[PDB]
RNA sequence: ACGAGACUCUGGCAUGCUAACUAGUUACGCGACCGGUCGGCGUAACUUCUUAGAGGGACAAGUGGCGUU
């Protein structure tokens, strides 16, 4: 998979059994057409960089 | 014009990697001439991730038994292995740990299975923050289990496994668990 | 009137500059009290970046430095706080010999005398102090007091019979005569309590602004209002011009500089951060005075910063 | 407020059929400047003063007393 | 957490509806007004109180406030409603009227009205929300 | 005559008595560098070298340090120092430089003239430390 | 209305105050070289470190974001 990083722009909340993966809105720095929910492991914040070299799978949602 | 101890610049450092690099900190206003300060980055988010790297580095590396709690031995088993490593390679050796950093901190790793669910494992992206937790974690470790069971004292097995860390030598404990993360993270889909 | 205009930004203050003072001796001598729990010094400069640069810090109380005032030189300050004590500071080496306490509650302002000779304070106590410089017990009345709290009391800087207008927050305004310490005048009519009265250099005029919405002016020759005057908002500070027969106050982000013909407005010099937002509260003006030449207005402000203006006309 | 707004007596009671047990606790009042409160009152409690019922001034005048 | 409770909230409330012409915009004047009208025995109380007094008064700066009513500011409160546009929006010289009041009116002995000026009727008689 | 200025750290507190001189710095019968630890030394060369030596050349200010452990007597005569020479400079010569400094040491570290309010937490019974509690067999 | 909170004691800041040969900071008779170590003393700058006494201080108080706005 191609190699491209996404860049937090909205922390959507927690998931998972003990509540450790977080829902949040992902970007990608290329076209500003795209922003997927991507659940994340460990502290994260608002406004950093996600590097992905692996993008063909989603986090649940909706 | 401040510098690490006496000798190491922070002009030479570079992170190139835009994953982590508001996480490490070396050349910003974060420069100081002892790693030992304490601090308060241990009371707030928004605040812990300003501590400068080699200070959480060095803080990181008492554990087990009487070790814990004695952070100026760890001030002084940093200067040692770290005139080793600077002899043994003539490099900068905060762009080194910074390059052992990079390719020591998990991209991606397994955790429970988004909404709900426990009976297997489902891959996620690891933070910046945590990855560097995790980078620092298995240095430290890797470095106490060389010199467990060996000859050879302290300031050596961190001196090597931040080299290989740094070169990608599968001796080293932190990279070779990164590769096993991301392994499990593709095994895991 | 003369078009006003500003001299930039500098840093001057971290709190809000509670009180100010312009001595008549020097242009570039002034005293500032701040909620930095401090007293402030400020030599101007005349320079694009920098106006008022700090020398010396005058730290002495307790509470908030509520009010701070000098006669006529440069040589001395007098200082009140809100637990009470009253200060003079010496701006040689930045230190106090004496200490006069009198009130067991807030202090807001202090008046001192031209020929230094009276100090007189209001007070939160409820109790209007006459006493000196020099510690000597002098006769005082307790008697026809305010009901209410005590904010502001002035001097009139002239060499004639000495004179209090002290307000309170009763909505009443009192007149005090030194010689006799009795009560000459009451004026009543405020619907707010009165927050600052103040007196013109002249000695036959005197005004009061407060929270009664009124900025009307009162001559203590006899005691009659005699100009009327309404606000749009609450008022805080009030002055004269000590060239003219201006009125000079605060109506909060804004003032009220009103021609000599008639004091009839021309046109509200209006100031406002340009923002985005308009839900950003403007600050509010707690006090004011002119420079030495009269052409510089140098302002306390509530968002801890000091508004100097000047005149450039075209 | 226990300590001093509450007066506790703990006594044994004598019964044919045994010892009985007796709390008596009081709520003392209070009264200021009084002989049966303490002087402070409850720190939970605040009292208003009813402010004065002056008619507001419609225009000023000149009052001589 | 900093949630005030209904002890504070309530002395600030009587605070505000009793004394509002001395309480102001800044928290120490309030602190200060607090004190000497009302006997709060503990100063952290009383700054509790003078707090919730400041953010109430920011409230009512917003405008209107729900959980209380002072009649004082009430008067002006009618005051400024009494709004009167200049032209009154039921005088408007061309009402559109459907046939069928047209006939009630003309059945009401208001056939000879000016100012009333008749609609089409809509074609169908869809009006019914599709059930299900 | 002291500028009346003190420094704390943990239960450790120490003051640096104040004198004109030529920048020549004690601390209780020893120079600023002879201190013993050798590795905490560069914490108390944090203030000389990162202002400059210059700075430290016009005022003789000895540092006196009563307190518990090494480390938190350090972080007293350090902060002392600082926060003697900005008082020194501001009820003396002037605010300009004061200030400078002032926003030197704050930027490089802001805990370089406040204390650090932490101290030791009181022990509860039932358990060795303060958060610590006695094992228990279910 | 009780409980929670409020409360009290504590942990932190006042160079503001009442002040202390049962505490020190200031008072100097080897000035040991022609500006210096002291609790090796070379036998009246007063409360700053120490001492808890009375007041003060912090209240989500200001800014921004979210939120029945």
């Amino acid at each position: 998979q191609p190699i491209k990083l996404a860049r937090v722009t909205k922390v959507l909340g927690r998931t998972g059994s003990q509540g450790q993966c977080t829902q949040v809105r992902v970007e990608f720095m290329d076209d500003t057409s795209r922003s997927i929910i991507r659940n994340v492991k460990g502290p994260v914040r608002e406004g950093d960089v996600l590097t992905l070299l692996e993008s063909e799978r989603e986090a649940r949602r909706l | 014009d401040i510098k690490l101890f006496g000798k190491w610049s922070t002009d030479d450092v570079q992170i190139n990697d835009i994953s982590l690099q508001d996480y490490i900190a070396v050349k910003e206003k974060y420069a100081k001439y002892l790693p030992h300060s304490a601090g308060r980055y241990a009371a707030k988010r928004f605040r812990k991730a300003q501590c400068p790297i080699v200070e959480r580095l060095t803080n990181s590396m008492m554990m087990h038994g009487r070790n814990n709690g004695k952070k100026l031995m760890t001030v002084r088993i940093v200067k040692h292995a770290f005139e080793i490593i600077h002899l043994l390679t003539g490099e900068n050796p905060l762009q080194v740990l910074v390059n052992a950093i990079i390719n020591s901190g998990p991209r991606e790793d397994s955790t429970r299975i988004g909404r709900a669910g426990t009976v297997r494992r489902q891959a996620v992206d690891v933070s910046p923050l945590r990855r560097v937790n995790q980078a620092i974690w298995l240095l430290c470790t890797g470095a106490r289990e060389a010199a467990f069971r060996n000859i050879k004292t302290i300031a050596e097995c961190l001196a090597d496994e931040l080299i290989n860390a740094a070169k990608g030598s599968s001796n080293s404990y932190a990279i070779k668990k990164k590769d096993e993360l991301e392994r499990v993270a593709k095994s895991n889909r | 009137t003369e078009q006003m205009t500003l001299r930039g930004t500098l840093k001057g203050h971290n709190g809000w500059v509670t009180q100010i003072a312009t001595t008549p001796q020097f242009p570039d001598m002034i005293l500032s009290a701040s909620r930095d729990k401090t007293i402030i010094m400020w030599k101007l400069t005349r320079d694009e970046t920098n106006y008022g640069i700090p020398q010396r810090a005058l730290r002495g109380h307790s509470h908030f430095v509520s009010d701070v005032v000098i006669s006529s030189d440069g040589q001395f300050a007098l200082s009140g706080s809100w637990d009470g004590t009253l200060r003079l500071w010496d701006l040689t080496t930045g230190t106090t010999t004496r200490r006069f306490v009198g009130h067991t509650k807030d202090v807001l302002s202090v008046a001192f005398s031209s020929d230094n000779r009276q100090i007189v304070s209001g007070s939160r106590d409820k109790t209007i102090k006459l006493w000196n410089t020099l510690g000597v017990c002098k006769y005082t009345v307790q008697d026809e007091s305010h009901s209410e709290w005590v904010s502001c009391v002035r001097f009139s800087p002239n060499s004639s019979n000495p004179i209090i207008v002290s307000c309170g927050w009763d909505k009443l305004v009192k007149v005090w005569n030194l010689a006799n310490c009795k009560l000459k005048t009451n004026h009543i009519g405020h619907t707010g309590y009165l927050n600052t009265v103040t007196v013109s250099p002249d000695g036959s005029l005197c005004a009061s602004g407060g929270k009664d919405g009124q900025a009307m002016l009162w001559d203590l020759n006899e005691g009659k209002h005699l100009y009327t005057l309404d606000g749009g908002d609450i008022i805080n500070a009030l002055c004269f011009s000590p060239n003219r027969y201006w009125l000079c106050a605060a109506t909060g982000p804004s003032i009220k500089i009103w021609d000599l013909e008639g004091k009839i407005i021309v046109d509200e010099l209006k100031q406002e951060v340009i923002s985005t937002s308009s839900k950003a509260e403007p600050p509010q003006c707690t006090s004011l005075a002119w420079s030495a030449d009269g052409q510089t207005l140098f302002a306390g402000y509530t968002d801890n910063l000091v508004r100097v203006w000047q005149v450039t006309i075209g | 407020p226990v300590n001093y707004y509450v007066d506790t007596a703990v006594r044994h009671v004598l019964l044919r059929q045994g010892v009985l047990g007796i709390k008596v606790k009081i709520m003392l009042p209070w009264d200021p400047t009084g002989k049966i409160g303490p002087k402070k009152p409850l720190p939970d409690h605040v009292s208003i003063v009813e402010p004065k019922d002056e008619i507001l001034p419609t225009t000023p005048i000149s009052e001589q007393k | 957490g900093r949630v005030r409770t209904k002890t504070v909230k309530k002395a600030a409330r009587v605070i505000i509806e009793k004394y509002y012409t001395r309480l102001g915009n800044d928290f120490h004047t309030n602190k200060r007004v607090c004190e000497e009208i009302a006997i709060i025995p503990s100063k952290k109380l009383r700054n509790k109180i003078a707090g919730y007094v400041t953010h109430l008064m920011k409230r009512i700066q917003r405008g209107p406030v729900r959980g209380i009513s002072i009649k004082l500011q009430e008067e002006e409160r009618e005051r400024r409603d009494n709004y009167v546009p200049e032209v009154s929006a039921l005088d408007q010289e061309i009402i559109e009227v459907d046939p069928d009041t047209k006939e009630m009116l003309k059945l009401l002995d208001f056939g000879s009205l000016s100012n009333l000026q008749v609609t089409q009727p809509t074609v169908g008689m869809n009006f019914k929300t599709p059930r299900g | 005559q002291s500028v009346q200025v003190f420094g704390r750290k943990k239960t450790a507190t120490a003051v640096a008595h104040c004198k004109r001189g030529n920048g020549l710095i004690k601390v209780n019968g020893r120079p600023l560098e002879m201190i013993e630890p050798r590795t905490l030394q560069y914490k108390l060369l944090e203030p000389v070298l990162l202002l400059g030596k210059e700075r430290f050349a016009g005022v003789d200010i000895r540092v006196r340090v009563k307190g518990g452990g090494h480390v938190a007597q350090i972080y007293a005569i350090r902060q002392s120092i600082s926060k003697a020479l900005v008082a020194y400079y501001q009820k003396y010569v002037d605010e300009a430089s004061k200030k400078e400094i002032k926003d030197i040491l704050i930027q490089y570290d802001r805990t370089l003239l406040v204390a650090d309010p932490r101290r030791c937490e009181s022990k509860k019974f039932g358990g060795p430390g303060a958060r610590a509690r006695y094992q228990k067999s279910y």
